[PDB]
């Protein structure tokens, strides 16, 4: 699974 | 729907406060910025009125939307008083 799942999208703070 | 942007959009007014953040995230999909998560205590939260998965297409006359979060993070940090955001809700 750790290898075809989707990788998390970068947060940034506003 | 499933189609389609849909029918409605949704103008929330927020203060910000010179040099420290409303206290929401936002992420990238694809062109599109998503509220993602939001700090305890703060502007965000306080307001009641940005949550997750609300995306913003304009603050204050800016195009949002098509712009890195990295864009979004600069912008915002450079920004004070009322911010109208508009937004297609969750
Ligand atoms: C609303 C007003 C009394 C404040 C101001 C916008 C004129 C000045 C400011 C101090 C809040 C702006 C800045 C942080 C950019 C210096
Ligand atoms: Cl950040
Ligand atoms: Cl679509
Ligand atoms: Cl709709
Ligand atoms: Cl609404
Ligand atoms: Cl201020
Ligand atoms: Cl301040
Ligand atoms: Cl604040
Ligand atoms: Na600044």
């Amino acid at each position: 699974m750790w290898n075809l799942m989707p990788p998390p999208a970068m947060e940034r703070l506003i | 729907g499933p189609l389609g942007s849909g029918e409605t959009v949704k103008i929330v007014r927020i203060e910000k406060a010179r040099d420290i953040p409303l206290g929401a995230t936002v992420r990238n999909e694809m062109d599109s910025v998503i509220i993602s998560r939001i700090v305890k205590g703060g502007a965000a939260e306080k307001s009641g009125l940005l949550h997750e998965g609300d995306e913003v297409l304009e603050i204050n006359g800016i195009e949002i939307r098509g712009k890195d979060v990295n864009e979004v993070f600069d912008l915002l940090s450079d920004m004070h008083g009322t911010l109208t955001f508009v937004l297609i809700p969750s």
